[PDB]
Parts: structure tokens; sequence; C-alpha cells
RNA sequence: UUACGGCGGU
RNA sequence: GCGCCGCUAGAGGUGAAAUUCUUGGACCGGCGCAAGACGGACCAGAGCGAAAGCAUUUGCCAAGAAUGUUUUCAUUAAUCAAGAACGAAAGUCGGAGGUUCGAAGACGAUCAGAUACCGUCGUAGUUCCGACCAUAAACGAUGCCGACUGGCGAUGCGGCGGCGUUAUUCCCAUGACCCGCCGGGCAGCUUCCGGGAAACCAAAGUCUUUGGGUUCCGGGGGGAGUAUGGUUGCAAAGCUGAAAC
């Protein structure tokens, strides 16, 4: 089930059988690729680049195009950043929850809650540190956490 | 490095005057020897005068204060009741 | 104290990243006589005659004074930066609407 | 006897046989 | 039921589980074209979307993110595309 | 006068049925309960004004 | 051996309930375990009916009801005699018995 | 309201 | 509890009483005030939470489940020695507070005796702030994760689809109800699914037709959670933990 709550939900997106462009999809693959490289230039991370062209766009997914994903037409000629997004966002909310919890000394509960997101972090960073994602002397340190996120 | 490991503060009273009377001592010592934010110019800049007066360092403000820390709890809830008295009834 | 302080310290924190402001005094006390402030905050802590000698040149210039509920440590770190600040000059908002909103 | 006031009549008699070997150091 | 055959299913006990589960697992969405009233612009928006979906010509808003399938704001053009 | 006068046929409780009823339907709707904090020192002739007519 | 399947008790997804208090003995029991009872008493004595409406200053006056709420412990709901002993397999229902007010 | 005990082996 | 009145001689307490409070006027009735606790009825085999636990309005936060998803990453995972975080109540230390309740204690009854039940009073304590202590019938007496194996009526939360009723609605969108389906949860009712020593269990089933992963732990009753060594705690004690017999 779910990793840090005992929640057993079943909802994950359910692709169809058919890896083809759709018909009425006049558009290329290359048009898709110059508009990636527009938008990720507008402070844009990979998640939320395929979703604003689901939604208005009709590409599907992107690999069903292009034949490649979003990320890694990013990483390709270097405008994807250092930090992973899942990453990002797992120390973007440590630093929030540790941030309340400077003032709010006697919440016993953000304190057990900041404890498992941080847990998180090093369980994601043994992860790409293994595929030499990130340097293997980078370490999460909480005094210099906030220099990392925007 | 680690220098104590129970005593802290108190460790310049010795051997002397009783354990519990040196713990009793040590939440008074480490409350009237803090520096306090200021209130008024936002530094942390409140040392302790003669007991009962509490000043800054700069602004050069004095304050009346509590003895042994700046706020008393007595005249926190006070200030409370009478800040709630002078809008109840408006007199 | 439950919902409503990011209207005017969420604004404060997304100016700071997109438009153009001044801290401290006597830097807002330079963009208040030449034209280029919009809005000056002050804070809660500030001493009572540098609120009214500010509050006079926004007249002067016409400009509004926003009074933060807040201590001049409280609003540096509202601003993002490791500083205390009594008195903040926006000089261009970004893409938000603290001038467009109630001052 | 009951197994509450079995464990307060041996919670009292291990702090006196406790005591007597403080005594006889 | 024993001898319920499990690899031809109506498809109307096809219609009625999880986009998952199924014989053969495949979305509930679709995209649909949308054409506001007044303006010579097809908009491609997905069912379940989730922005505030802007034009190009007449750059109004044409649905309303909700929790499960997106809702069109006035009423305009609808058909389900493929 | 006519903050009293609307709660002798109670149209607080009924103006409160007519405008919650597209939220959840309720039923019984009373102002329970009027309670006096202040009294304006006691002009002697507005107490007079309400015997009069 | 486990007696009842709740244990006599109505929680299910919780770990404590309210300790509320009993009323004719003042123990303390779980607001969950209590025997309720809610008493919607016509406050007039229904003997006492004709000696008040004779001595009204109306002919027709809607006496007003004594609604108290008893809630007892299991202790003095069986020595009041609120619930009665059940038999091994016609314990097994919860409906409450029929009214039987005529 | 009060109502405490019933030698051992068979 | 205290003020300012009103009229009266009892009030209170009990199985009966008494100790007790009362013409320096109790109790009761009226109007005010103050203090500290606590949030009735609504309140449910309902919800949330890792567990302990959580209930008056509105307010700055920071989190979280489920659902929806033609988003993204692409084995990042399950259980977990050592090591940590949280942990009812009582308890300990200090500062506030101190209304009710009330271990200890004093007194009145009850009895053969009452060091008990019952009654009057009351300390520590119950309340808040800070630091500790780390245990409970901490219980579903049932580890966590995964799949598979009957039916049914519902309920709580999302999502989808439907006749109709009802809302400013004199049209709409969104609500309230009505009829279904989907996922997740709290449970219930039935059943020769099967198991069990049976009580009972849709899990405690899929087991001599015995093997899905992994942690903790049991080996006749006492001695004994004792003795002793270590270790933690201010203390009370916690943890580990035998043997002779
Ligand atoms: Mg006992
Ligand atoms: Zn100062
Ligand atoms: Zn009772």
């Amino acid at each position: 089930g779910r990793m840090h709550a005992p929640g057993k939900g079943l909802s994950q997106s359910a692709l169809p059988y058919r890896r083809s462009v759709p018909t009425w999809l006049k558009l290329t693959s290359d048009d898709v690729k110059e508009q990636i490289y527009k938008l990720a230039k507008k402070g844009l991370t990979p998640s939320q680049i395929g979703v604003i062209l689901r939604d208005s766009h009709g590409v599907a997914q992107v690999r069903f195009v292009t034949g490649n994903k979003i990320l890694r037409i990013l990483k390709s000629k270097g405008l994807a950043p250092d930090l992973p997004e899942d990453l990002y966002h797992l120390i973007k909310k440590a630093v929030a929850v540790r941030k309340h919890l400077e003032r709010n000394r006697k919440d016993k509960d953000a304190k057990f809650r900041l404890i498992l997101i941080e847990s998180r972090i090093h369980r994601l960073a043994r992860y790409y540190k293994t595929k030499r994602v990130l340097p293997p002397n980078w370490k999460y340190e909480s005094s210099t956490a906030s220099a990392l996120v925007a | 490095a680690k220098r104590t490991k129970k005593v802290g503060i108190v460790g310049k009273y010795g051997t002397r005057y009783g354990a519990s009377l040196r713990k009793m001592v040590k939440k008074i010592e480490i409350s009237q020897h803090a520096k306090y934010t200021c209130s008024f110019c936002g530094k942390t800049k409140m040392k302790r005068r003669a007991v009962g007066i509490w000043h800054c360092g700069s602004c050069m403000k004095t304050v009346a204060g509590g003895a042994w820390t700046y706020n008393t709890t007595s005249a926190v809830t006070v200030k409370s009741a009478i800040r709630r008295l002078k809008e109840l009834k408006d007199q | 104290t439950k919902k409503s302080l990011e209207s005017i310290n969420s604004r404060l924190q997304l100016v700071m990243k997109s438009g153009k402001y001044v801290l401290g005094y006597k830097q807002t006390l330079k963009m208040i006589r030449q034209g280029k402030a919009k809005l000056v905050i002050l804070a809660n802590n500030c001493p009572a005659l540098r609120k009214s000698e500010i509050e006079y040149y926004a007249m002067l210039a016409k400009t509004g004074v926003h009074h933060y509920s807040g201590n001049n440590i409280e609003l540096g770190t509202a601003c993002g930066k490791y500083y205390r600040v009594c008195t903040l000059a926006i000089i261009d908002p970004g893409d938000s609407d603290i001038i467009r909103s109630m001052p | 006897m009951r197994a509450k006031w079995r464990k307060k009549r041996m919670r009292r008699l291990k702090r006196k046989r406790r005591k007597m070997r403080q005594r006889s150091k | 039921p024993l001898a319920k055959d499990l690899l031809h299913p109506s498809p109307e006990e096809e219609k009625r589980k999880h986009k998952k589960k199924r014989l053969v697992q495949s979305p509930n969405s679709y995209f649909m074209d949308v054409k506001c009233p007044g303006c010579y612009k097809i908009t491609t928006v997905f069912s379940h979307a989730q922005t505030v979906v802007l034009c190009v010509g007449c750059s109004t808003v044409l649905c309303q993110p909700t929790g499960g399938k997106a809702r069109l704001t006035e009423g305009c053009s609808f058909r389900r595309k493929q | 006068k006519e903050v009293v006068n609307k709660l002798i046929p109670d149209s607080i409780g009924k103006d409160i049925e007519k405008a919650c009823q597209s939220i959840y339907p309720l039923h019984d709707v009373f102002v329970r309960k009027v309670k006096m904090l202040k009294k304006p020192k006691f002009e002697l002739g507005k107490l007079m004004e309400l015997h009069g007519e | 051996t486990k007696k009842r399947r709740n244990n006599g008790r109505a929680k299910k997804g919780r770990g404590h309930v309210q300790p509320i208090r009993c009323t004719n003995c003042a123990r303390c029991v779980p607001k969950d375990k209590a025997i309720k009872k809610f008493v919607i008493r016509n406050i007039v004595e229904a003997a006492a009916v004709r000696d008040i409406s004779e001595a009204s200053v109306f002919d027709a006056y809607v006496l007003p009801k004594l609604y108290v709420k008893l809630h007892y412990c299991v202790s003095c709901a069986i020595h009041s005699k609120v619930v009665r002993n059940r038999s091994r397999e016609a314990r097994k229902d919860r409906t409450p018995p029929p009214r039987f007010r005529p």
C-alpha cells in the first residue's frame, strides 16, 4: 500500500492499448518538442509540462508522439535541473514543515510527520546516488536545505 | 567538547548546597542571564540590570519586568484582563 | 489567526521574486521623494515618529502606507531574507496586485 | 490473593531488601 | 456462477467495472472538441482537465477544473472526438 | 422599536429560513434567545415615547 | 470466552470515547456502553389532568412535557430492571421491545 | 438496614 | 463563593439518623459580580489519527487519507537487529492557579469488630506552562505486506450516470432528496467456502492434498518478572534477566 500511511487506495492512470498517434492530431513530432522547449523555459517542471499540453493540445502522451519522455528531451540539450522534480518537492515540503515547527515547538504531530518526510528524502536520495544522478557526496543537510529550494 | 552532563550553569557551586537546591537554581539562573528579544527594536539585547529592571543595549530602553525572567506569567494574565475590562462595558 | 495573512505576505514573497523593491529606512526615503515608490509597508515595531514621517511623505507623494501586522523581524522573514526590516518600498510590482488591493 | 496486590507486596518488599543491602555495605 | 465465460464479457459488464480490473484495461476519459459561441477556433480539451483553459482568439475561460470531469463554463458546443 | 417588533412574528427566523434552503434545508429555525448587554443612560422621554400612542 | 461480538460497546474505529456518568449511582461509564433511556413523560401525571384543566384560565391548554434523558451503568440498569436477562440466542437482535402504549 | 465461619480421609 | 433585597424557621444528608450550616437570619425567590473547571441534549455500532487519543464559534498556519487523472520518475520496494520519535491515567520537579471533585487524614454512622462500603469535611492531586517517567485488560487479548475464495442490506468519503420532486429558481448552473454503478474505509446480517478442542471465524479460510515474503515471541504448574551483574531515572521505578529448590 501507501508508504508512510496505512491506505491501500487503487487510483492511478490507465493507459489505452493503442500506442498510436490519434488520427485527428494533425501535429508533428518536432512541433511538440519545440513547444516543450518554450514552456519549460517558463519555469515549469516535467510533471507539469505534460498536463497543460494534455488539456489544451490533445497530446495524450509525448512518448507516443516523439518516442522519448518529457524529462528525457529536456536532458538531451541541458535545460533540466540538477535536482529531480520528486526530490525537489520533498525538500520543499521538509523545509515548510520544519519552519512551522520552530514557531510551533509544542506540535507533536508536525514533529512526527517531519521524520516521515525526511526519511523519504534519504530513501529517494539513496536511489539517485546509485544511478549516478546525484553526486556520491550529496547530502540532505537541514542547515543548507532552504538553499536548494527556490 | 562535552564538559558536563547534568549540572550545566550550576557547576560553579561545586559539591555544595544540596542537589535539589542547585537543581532549583538552574532554571532561575539561565533565565536571568539570558538575552531576550526586545519588543521595541527587535534586537536580542534585553540584558538584566538590577532585580525587576530590563534594559536594551540599542535604543536604550529600560523595561520594568519580572525578577528572574522578563515576563512574569501573572503580569501577562493581568494585561490580558485589563484590556478586556477596558473594551467590556466601555466604563 | 487562520486564513487571511497570505493575502499580504504571499503577495510580498511574489513581488520579491518578480518585481523590484528596496529595504531599509533611508532607501524608501530616497524612493519616496523622487516618485518611484508605490506602496510602502511599515512594521508594527518601528518608532512612532518614524511611522509619522513616512505617513507624512506618502501623503505628499500620494502613495499608500500598508501597516503590516507583525514584528520588524517578522516582516524580514516575510520578505524572504535573514534581516529585520521596518520599512520597505516596492517600486515595481511584478505581476501581483498589492496596490490594486485595499490600500 | 489478587495479582495486583501480589505485585504491591513484592514491590514493597524488594525496596526493603534493597535497603538492608545498602545498610550492610 | 461457475461457468461464467470471463474471456468474452458483455460490453455492459465491461463498462460497469473499474478502469483497471477489466479484461483489458482502458481509460474512461476522452478528448472533446469545444467550440465557443462566436469564434472560428476548435479547441481540443481533455475531458478530465485540470487547468483554467484559455483560448487564443477569444481568450476567455472555457472550462472549470473540478474533482472528476471538467465543466464547460458557458453553454458551448461539444462533441466527443475519435 | 423596529428590532423588537420584528421578533413577535420572528421574521428573522423566517428570513434565514428562505435564504438557507439552497444549501441544506432547515425546518425549526428560531431566534432562540436575545440577551441585553448595554443600556444608553436612560433618557426619560424615550420610555415616555414607548407608552404613548 | 468472548461473550458478545461487540464487547458491550458500540465503538468500532475508535480508541477512546467520552466518559459520562450514570444517573442513580454517579458511576463513570463510557458513552457507548451506557444504557440510554429518553423519557418524554408528561409533567402532569395523567390521573391529575382533570384537576388542572378545570382550574386553568383556558378551556384548551396544551400541557408541557418533561424531557429527561436518563442514562445508566449496566449495574443499575439490571437492578432497576430496565434491561432484562436474555437467553444465549435471543440476545442477537438490536430491535427494541415494542411500544405497548395503550 | 444487618446475614460471619462449617476438622482429615471415604 | 460574595454583594443588595424579599419573606420565613429550619435546611442538609440517609435504609433510618447523626456529625454540619442556621433569628450576627441558613435554605428558597430576585438582580448583579468574580473565579476556576467543563463544553450537555445534537452524538450514532458515525468520522479522523501510527497508536495514545480527538467535540462551543471564528479565526495564521503546517500536514494527510481516499477519489479523479490518455501527468511525471521508472524498481526507486516489503519486513526490519542496532538505534530513535510519539506515548492514557497515576506519579516526580519548578512556577502560576485553585471552582468542583478528592487518595492521606479528622469526624458521624453501620457492625461482634470497621483501619471498609454510607454521610459531613478536607490535604496532596485533578487545571495551565516547562522538564521528566515510558507503563495499562496500552484489547479486535488477534504483527505488517501481497493475492485468492459466497451472497445481501446499508453506511461514510470522493467519482460517474439516471426518471422525476424541491431551492433566489420568474429558466439556468450548483445544493437537498430519489435510483444505480466504481474505488477506499467503519462495521453488520446470512451461508456446510473452509477451518477449529469447541466457543466461534468471510478470516482465526486457501494446512499430513503440510513451503507467498519477513519481524517479534511461546515450551507443564510454581520459584519469579525473583536473585544477581549491567544500564537508564531526581525519585518511584523501567529494561534485560536466571538458578538452587
Ligand atoms: Mg484489584
Ligand atoms: Zn530595544
Ligand atoms: Zn447505575
